[PDB]
């Protein structure tokens, strides 16, 4: 009997061209599928309705593209995705959320005085961070949160960019205002920006206050070192005099230590300055030394010019106290594994300031035979193989830094829980695929491996890989396999479309054991090395072996895609002295992306309903197979 | 960056007077210094003459003190050293600089030359 | 001498924080899909490290944020105008030009000047510069001092050119600071008006005439800015909570049987999909099951229309006779099932068709043959007294739900409905059972009238008037009360449904059972229809438009109870009476205040630190001792606390007395200092370990004369702890003038600058008779008087000359008679030069521009203009030295009385 079965991603999106997959399973002849989508609890609107016929010369593999359009408490909405392939409804109800896009806002600076002008461009984008043509509704509040001017603009025809601008009056609060912004469409997903509002004028040197170490070490008796270094703005050492000044941060209480003030002189636009373990621990009440680890170190030096005509204060905040300069972290890890296969651990080693570690070799205990070395995206790859067996696969991992001593090398422990299959008939699928920084222009080999009994194994003929990037469905195929072949290997092209991140799922299904239908299913998380789509550089457009002069005629070489518009800034960097938040970075966009990703998990799931389901995807047949039903916009928290 | 042409130059007699012409390739404006030099045969590159930006200062060597006048024409694009009395002593190869301002009596702070120009000044 | 500032020197001027704010469009041919675009851009006057952003838009790649590109721009020779941001008007500040200099191994001699400018008191006046040469080592810098006083309010400016010696190289900066008054920002509330316009204004509108900000504190000449709040008040009603779906669970029903026993398990699944649709509980119930129950009711509507008669009735059996009651239940079912699933509207509109043809009589009378083998669904209509009018509105109510979808397939359904509606309004008032009245009360409120008295009826028969009650069954009774919520649904009354719903939320009853068709149909439809309509607002809808004079437009505010502008704020600078008009439902809060700079005490300077810093000639060719105590005002010591100090134009410290300071237990003079050459050495910073709070801490060190100077500027002194800036004291020292302050005229906050020449130098031997004439008769001379000085009032600030007016030789603006007297101002600096003696006589005469206090009480400034010429007796004259000067005079005002001054 012929199975169809759909597929669409757990969440659908407003205004968001999603894609739905159609099969038809062990069938015959053309196929035709009507499909819609309705609103629920209720079926009488009609959101889309697309027509497709599954032809048996694309072996019955097709898509239906719709879009929710944007006709809208505090609850949940949801929608009914129903597909009739012939006289057959395949029906799902699927969780929505109310997202237009994204909305990035830049403010021409960071800090402003009263009576000067804010320069704030905002750039309207879908979830594909392409362009839009929506209407934007945009607010500026004070620290009161009274919103002292609201405009609503069209971005059609705009390219994405609503340029505005506001003249701060002179009779105004100061402290930290907002930029609102939010699509009349969605209204609850607000995105805000800060400046800060404050009378000042910009210092003419700035200060760099850098610890020796990223972190301190609970157990170094020469403290904490910080070297002090202050030059002008235009690339000249500064001469003069710091006071520096330390305290321990507990979450968020601040306690500094007045012992700990030192006033040194600043020779050569540097100067060193030490926190004494002594002064830390009788600082702290003296407790004992262990309860310090956890917390965070604060320096704060003020530097003054020998003429005292100008002084600067810098702050270097979030130094953490550790017994270990490195962490162990399984968020890359799947949770998951299948027995008799190999599991690849995805270690991720970072500094205690987050940034990945390189060239950290960690190995699992109880092997000392296997063995990595984390590369520049701080992941190291532990292929381990696992019995046949239904226990649990409890894993500890330790760093084996040569000049570390084992005291301070870092451990993590992670438990994976073996894949349940359908009726105990032990048919499982590994996608193994070597991790290593993937770029764009690359392939990928995909290898498909299958663990099942050779009784049935003729039956199956062909993988349904699913590509998962940004939260919606990018390609949907099949790789075809022959009777035999265990292993397949899929070359997928990598483009720019894969940027930042993807996940694969495949998927095989047959009647096997007692006659009962088995659908089979795997995932993976595929990192990309991130970057723009594009390109975009800004240099000198001249030779430049001269330093140019106040007023001077400058040539800028701009390099980017065709087609695109380029805007500008300039920005005096003692404005960044002053304050230097809420900037606009291209990893901040990615930031955002990754958090808005419907994936919640990096590999398979407890059986074949979970290995979508994690993967941000939902699955329904007629012959009952289907996934759970998603309620929550955000991933379970653990 | 930019380059000199001199011209004005040829053959005087012994208490006649000639004015040299330096023409400039690009704009002279911001240029703080615009210096003339001279070397006479057997002898070596000495200065002559250096006039301000604007032009509102000079200053002179003090064999030609008081009989050369430097003048320069910032719209024009334009240096000029107008030489009155002249002594045999002063047939030389004349050179145009461009300078940054900084010592404008020596040639140390001078990177833009110009090709030179013969002023011969007989004694017949 | 020479200037060198001659350079003709065109200061610096641009210098914005941000700029480049530029959109451009990458349009050239791609090369390997990469276009170049080359953008000539003029860099700033700034000496600075700009960083330049770019972000690129893009409709195939998307949006893409380039890494920062710096470019530094410098020069070797360059002054740095450190200047405040703000500075309080008439306050004396001591800013800083630094100037630079880059130079590998060349020192510099560098001509340095104050530029003059009437909103500044300095050392610069109109007829003197304030310049000064200075020598700057090679790659260090040197702080010039210059001390100034802000005369007027607003954006003032501040230009210093240098220009150094024997080499080509000029500099020039001119920034600008913010002067404010002496006052404290401060917020007043001007008015708090509600807005409501069914309850105040007329004819639906409401005027509000809001009155001018009624300051009285304000500093004059100052802005204010007035800030208009327009907010809603939202406001919220209670309503009852619906059933929870937990109870629910049991009415998921697979319809089985005959005709009669399809519908009993066809209801609850109905009425269980209907109420869970209209609640929205399907996601504490189980979203999956939602499904499973529609096929429930397509297999319940599949069922029943095999015992469907071909007569467009119903039965039991086919074989069975038709029934009024289940043919007017399957209409109450079907048509409330259209709503969620729909096949066919024949058989809906078939029943109804056939519901009117056979079993209405023209009297509107429903009458019942009874073939329904199942009294169980009958509910309340089984033994009932009145069986006869409780079934005629049974049946009314059934052709109701399906009147919206047979009104063109049965045209004769209005008739039928008003008959059977004139049959009740009859029979109403003679009703005794809670039951009847109540099924016949939502039979006569839906779309029909009830009278004013079967109204009363309705609502006095409610036994605790919360519910509707009769002796028999309990299912009667809620079925009854379901009945009467609808009702009082459908008029929209909602005064006495809450008490009517709490009820029915406290019996309890969740459906399902036997004999519970109608009490479970019933009491989960009514309770549908009070979560689809319910007043959990007030309906909010101002549409409150303000009309200022302040501008010429009428800014308008749709205040909506939807959430997008729930206050929306309007600021106007203006000050000025407005308008607001409000009119529509709903109340608001209007909110007007304005901020402005409030007069009170001046004392900001000073708040952490007392400051006393004393000059004393106590004894290379001039040596002072500079003696500097300061004192904390906290309860405990201050920590590391800093000395800038300035020197006095011409002076520099001893350098032994600084070693001696260094060598210090709770000083610290840097080592960058003490080996600093004795020359070009201006200011310096004494570090200290700690300041008292209970004495005063006391450092002293002389000071020498290394170059004599005309014009020695007052230094500074500022102390501070490192920690804060903001909290500074500044105190000023210069001998012979009154503790270090430039000579300043000031009276009500309004000062002028007094460093302009004393008076008018001319001597009296080179002045004839022909030129006083031609000065005094100049028309800016405004006042030309013969005086007699009666008393000198001495002061430290400046000295008072009381001048009797001996007699008016040109009268001006001033009406003063013979005999008066007016108060001539100088400064203490011009004591010694006017060399004024009492009882002398002056011939005097000066500006208009020399007034000062108002017209009751003028006095006169003795400035740069005012001519004092020493007025000789008549028996002086005498002498031959005064013989000219008496020819000139007495020829002076017989020239000037008799004939005037031509032109
Ligand atoms: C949903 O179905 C659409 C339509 O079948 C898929 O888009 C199509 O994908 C094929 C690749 O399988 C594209 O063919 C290739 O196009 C490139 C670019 O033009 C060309 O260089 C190659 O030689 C080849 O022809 C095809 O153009 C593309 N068509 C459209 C209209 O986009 C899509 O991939 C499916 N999506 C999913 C998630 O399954
Ligand atoms: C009014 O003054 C108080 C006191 O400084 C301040 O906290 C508040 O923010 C001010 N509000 C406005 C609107 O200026």
């Amino acid at each position: 009997s012929p199975m169809y079965s759909i597929i669409t991603p757990n969440i659908l999106r407003l205004e968001s061209e999603e894609t739905m997959v159609l099969e038809a399973h062990d069938a015959q002849g053309d196929v035709p599928v009507t499909v819609t989508v309705h609103d629920f609890p209720g079926k009488k609107l009609v959101l889309s309705s697309e027509k497709t016929v599954l032809t048996p010369a694309t072996n019955h593999m097709g898509n239906v593209t719709f879009t929710i359009p944007a006709n809208r408490k505090g609850r949940n909405k949801f929608v009914t995705v129903q597909a009739t392939f012939g006289t057959q409804v395949v029906e799902k109800v699927v969780l929505v959320s109310l997202q237009s896009g994204y909305l990035f806002i830049q403010t021409d600076k960071t800090i402003y005085t009263p009576g000067s002008t804010v320069l704030y461009r905002i750039f309207t984008v879908n979830h594909k961070l392409l362009p839009v043509g929506r209407t934007v509704m945009v607010n500026i509040e004070n620290p009161e949160g009274i919103p002292v001017k609201q405009d609503s603009l069209s971005s059609q025809n705009q390219l994405g960019v609503l340029p505005l601008s506001w003249d701060i009056p002179e009779l105004v609060n100061m402290g930290q205002w907002k930029i609102r912004a939010y699509y009349e469409n969605s209204p609850q997903q607000v995105f805000s920006t800060e400046f800060e509002v404050k009378e000042y004028v910009l210092p003419s040197f700035e200060v760099i206050v850098e610890p020796t170490e990223k972190f301190y070490y609970i157990y170094n008796e020469k403290g904490l070192e910080v070297t002090i270094t202050a030059r002008f703005l235009y690339g000249k050492k500064v001469e003069g005099t710091a006071f520096v000044i330390f305290g321990i941060q507990d979450g968020e209480q601040r306690i500094s230590l007045p012992e700990s003030l030192k006033r040194i002189p600043i020779e050569d636009g540097s100067g060193e300055v030490v926190l004494s373990r002594k002064v830390l621990l009788d600082g702290v009440q003296n407790p004992r030394a262990e309860d310090l680890v956890g917390k965070s170190l604060y320096v704060s030096a003020t530097v003054i010019l020998h003429s005292g005509s100008d002084m600067v204060q810098a702050e270097r905040s979030g130094i953490p106290i550790v017994t270990s300069p490195y962490q162990i972290h399984f968020t890359k890890t799947p949770k998951y594994f299948k027995p008799g296969m190999p599991f690849d651990l995805m270690v991720f080693v970072t500094n205690p300031d987050g940034s990945p570690a390189y060239r950290v070799p960690v190995a699992v205990q109880g092997e000392e035979t296997v063995q990595s070395l984390t590369q520049g995206d701080g992941v190291a790859k532990l292929s381990i193989n696992t019995h046949p067996s239904q226990k649990p696969l409890s894993i500890t991992v330790r760093t084996k830094k040569q000049e570390i001593s084992e005291a301070e090398q870092a451990t993590r422990t992670m438990q994976a829980l073996p894949y349940s299959t359908v009726g105990n008939s032990n048919n499982y699928l590994h996608l193994s695929v070597l991790r290593t920084e993937l770029r764009p222009g690359e392939t990928l080999n995909v290898n498909f491996l299958l663990r099942m009994d050779r009784a049935h194994e003729a039956k199956i003929r062909y993988y349904t890989y699913l590509i998962m990037n940004k939260g919606r469905l990018l390609k949907a195929g099949r790789q075809v396999r022959e009777p035999g072949q265990d292993l397949v290997v899929l070359p997928l092209s990598i483009t720019t479309d894969f940027i930042p991140s993807f996940r694969l799922v495949a998927y095989y299904t047959l009647i096997g054991a007692s006659g009962q239908r088995e659908v089979v299913a795997d995932s993976v998380w595929v990192d990309v090395k991130d970057s723009c789509v594009g390109s975009l550089v800004v240099k000198s457009g001249q030779s430049e072996d001269r330093q140019p002069v106040p007023g001077q005629q400058m040539t800028l070489k701009i390099e980017g895609d065709h087609g695109a518009r380029v805007v500008l800034v300039a920005v005096d960097k003692g404005v960044f002295v002053l304050n230097k938040k809420n900037k606009l970075t291209q990893s901040k966009i990615w930031d955002v992306v990754e958090k808005a990703d419907i994936g919640c998990t990096p590999g398979s799931g407890k059986d074949y309903a979970g290995v979508f389901s994690d993967a941000g995807l939902t699955f329904t047949s007629s012959s009952g197979q289907q996934t759970a039903q998603r309620a929550e916009l955000q991933c379970p928290q653990p | 960056q930019v380059q000199l042409v001199e011209t004005g130059g040829g053959l005087v007699q012994a208490g006649g007077s000639l004015r040299l012409s330096c023409a400039a390739s690009g704009s002279i404006f911001s240029l703080n210094a615009m210096g003339w030099f001279r070397q006479a045969p057997g002898k070596e590159r000495e200065f002559v003459a250096t006039i301000n930006r604007s032009g509102g200062r000079t200053y002179y060597a003090d064999s030609v003190k008081g009989r050369f006048t430097i003048s320069r024409d910032n719209g024009k694009n334009m240096v000029y050293l107008q030489m009155h009395s002249l002594k045999p002593e002063d047939t030389a190869i004349y050179y145009c600089a461009a300078g940054t301002g900084w010592s404008p009596q020596t040639d140390n702070e001078y990177n833009y030359w110009g090709q030179g120009t013969q002023v011969t000044v007989s004694s017949h | 001498e020479d200037i060198i500032a001659e350079e003709n020197i065109v200061s610096r001027s641009e210098f914005p924080e941000s700029w480049l704010w530029n959109v451009e469009d990458l349009k050239e041919p791609p090369k390997n899909g990469i276009s170049t675009k080359l953008m000539n851009i003029f860099l700033k006057d700034s000496i600075t490290t700009w960083e330049i952003l770019a972000v690129s838009m893009s409709d195939k790649k998307g949006i893409c944020v380039a890494d920062p590109f710096e470019v530094t721009v410098m020069q070797d020779f360059f002054i740095d105008l450190r200047l405040p941001y703000s500075v309080v008007r008439n306050e004396q500040v001591e800013i800083r030009a630094v100037l630079y200099n880059y130079r590998q191994n060349q020192e510099l001699k560098v001509r340095v000047e104050l530029l003059h400018n009437p909103a500044f008191c300095s050392l610069a006046t109109t007829k003197r510069r304030h310049q000064q040469t200075v020598t700057i080592p090679p790659k260090s810098s040197l702080s010039v001092p210059y001390v100034i006083v802000p005369l007027k309010t607003g954006l003032q400016e501040v230009e210093v050119k240098a220009a150094v010696y024997h080499h080509f190289i000029s500099d020039g900066v001119r920034k600008s600071l913010k002067v404010v008054p002496e006052g404290i920002r401060m917020n007043k509330t001007v008015a708090v008006r509600t807005l409501d316009p069914e309850r105040l204004g007329r004819e639906g509108v409401q005027k509000e005439d809001i009155p001018p900000a009624d300051l009285s504190d304000q500093v004059p000449d100052t802005e204010s800015e007035t800030r208009i709040l327009l907010q809603g008040t939202p406001v919220a009603q209670m309503t009852e909570d619906a059933v929870d779906a937990e109870r629910l669970k049991h009415l998921i029903v697979t319809p089985s049987g005959c005709g009669e026993e399809n519908m009993i398990g066809m209801t609850p699944t109905v009425i269980a999909v209907h109420y869970l649709d209209e609640t929205e509980q399907w996601e504490k119930f189980g979203l999956e099951k939602r499904q499973g129950a529609l096929e429930l009711i397509k297999k319940g509507y599949t069922q029943q229309l095999a015992f469907r008669q071909p007569s467009s009735a119903f039965a039991a059996f086919v074989k069975r006779a038709p029934s009024t009651w289940l043919t007017a239940y399957v209409v109450k079912v079907f048509s409330l099932a259209v709503n969620l699933i729909a096949i066919d509207s024949q058989v809906l509109c078939g029943a109804v068709k056939w519901l009117i043809l056979e079993k209405q009589k023209p009297d509107g009378v429903f009458q019942e043959d009874a073939p329904v083998i199942h009294q169980e669904m009958i509910g309340g209509l089984r033994n009932n007294n009145e069986k006869d009018m409780a079934l005629t509105a049974f049946v009314l109510i059934s052709l109701q739900e399906a009147k919206d979808i047979c009104e063109e397939q049965v045209n004769s359904l209005p008739g039928s409905i008003t008959k059977a509606g004139d049959f009740l309004e009859a029979n109403y008032m003679n009703l005794q059972r809670s039951y009847t009245v109540a099924i016949a009360g939502y039979a006569l409120a839906q779309m029909g009238r009830l009278k004013g008295p079967l109204l009363n009826k309705f609502l006095t028969t409610a036994k605790d008037k919360n519910r509707w009650e009769d002796p028999g069954k309990q299912l009667y009774n809620v079925e009854a009360t379901s009945y009467a919520l609808l009702a009082l649904l459908q008029l929209k009354d909602f005064d006495f449904v809450p008490p009517v719903v709490r009820w029915l939320n406290e019996q309890r009853y969740y459906g399902g059972g036997y004999g519970s068709t109608q009490a479970t149909f019933m009491v989960f439809q009514a309770l549908a229809q009070y979560q689809k309509d319910a007043p959990d607002h007030q309906e909010l809808n101002l549409d409150v438009s303000l009309q200022l004079p302040s501008r010429s437009s009428k800014i308008t505010h749709r205040i909506h109870w939807e959430s997008a502008s729930l206050l929306r704020s309007e600021e106007t600078k203006e000050n000025e009476g407005f308008t607001v008009t409000a009119e529509g439902k709903g109340q608001g809060t209007l909110s007007v205040v304005t901020m402005y700079h409030a007069k009170a005490k001046d004392q900001l300077t000073c708040n952490k630190f007392d400051l006393k810093v004393t000059i004393k000639p106590a004894p290379n060719k001039n040596t002072m001792i500079l003696e500097i105590c300061t004192r904390y005002r906290g309860d405990q010591d201050a920590t590391m606390s800093i000395l800038d100090i300035s020197m006095m134009t011409g002076f520099a410290p001893d350098t032994d007395d600084l070693k001696q300071l260094a060598n210090g237990v709770d000083r610290y003079i840097s080592k960058y200092e003490l080996d600093k050459a004795f020359s070009d050495r201006n200011t310096l910073i004494i570090y200290l370990d700690k300041v008292s709070h209970s004495e005063d801490d006391c450092l002293a060190f002389k000071v020498h004369q290394y170059f004599n100077v005309e014009l020695i500027q007052p230094g500074a002194v500022k102390v501070y702890a490192y920690y804060n800036l903001e909290e500074s004291c500044t105190r000023f020292y210069h001998p012979e003038k009154e503790d270090g302050k430039l000579n300043k005229l000031c009276r009500d906050e309004l000062c002028r600058c007094a460093e302009e020449n004393c008076f008018i130098q001319k001597s009296d031997d080179k002045v004839t008779l022909e030129e006083r004439l031609d000065k005094a008769c100049e028309p800016g001379v405004d006042y030309v008087y013969k005086t007699r000085l009666v008393k000198v009032q001495l002061s430290n600030d400046f000295d008072e000359y009381i001048m009797a007016i001996e007699q008016t030789i040109k009268s001006g603006s001033d009406e003063v008679q013979v005999g008066q007297q007016r108060t001539f101002i100088s400064p203490i600096k011009c004591r010694e030069a006017l060399k004024l003696e009492e009882k002398k006589h002056y011939l005097m005469w000066g500006l208009s521009s020399d007034f000062w206090g108002e017209k009751p009480n003028l006095s006169y400034i003795i400035g740069k203009d005012t001519w004092v010429e020493h007025w000789p007796e008549e028996d002086e004259c005498q002498d031959e030295e005064n013989q000219k000067q008496c020819q000139d005079l007495g020829a002076f005002t017989e020239s000037m009385v008799v004939f005037g001054c031509p032109n």
